[PDB]
């Protein structure tokens, strides 16, 4: 173990759990605009195929 | 016939009220999720600007 200057790694898990959060909040904020749990296949497959044909 | 088929234009042609005041209902309500998800997403530039610094 040292203190560095060069790298940060806490930086670094910082910068991956904040991009993580946000992905997760667009998630959301898609969900409740839209209205719609599935607005693309990556949500679900199989239950978009099967709302598809409802 | 003129009653059959003014029965039948209505069938076709005239609103159904209940329907529509309720898909207005959800229009509008779905208006205002947008809204507020609008207004909530105007927001994330503003977490950009806090860790500037």
């Amino acid at each position: 173990m040292a203190v560095n200057v060069n790298t940060n790694v806490a930086a670094m898990t910082a910068q991956r759990y904040l991009t993580g959060a946000t992905n997760a909040q667009q998630t959301s904020m898609e969900r409740l605009s839209s209205g719609f749990k599935i607005n693309s296949a990556k949500d679900d497959a199989a239950g978009l195929q099967i709302s598809n044909r409802l | 016939i003129n009653e059959n088929v003014n029965a039948s234009k209505s069938r076709i042609k005239d609103t159904d009220f209940a329907k529509e005041t309720t898909a207005l209902t959800k229009s509008q309500i779905l208006s205002q999720a947008s809204s507020s998800v609008l207004a909530q997403a105007k927001q994330a530039p503003n977490a950009a600007l806090s860790l500037l610094g």
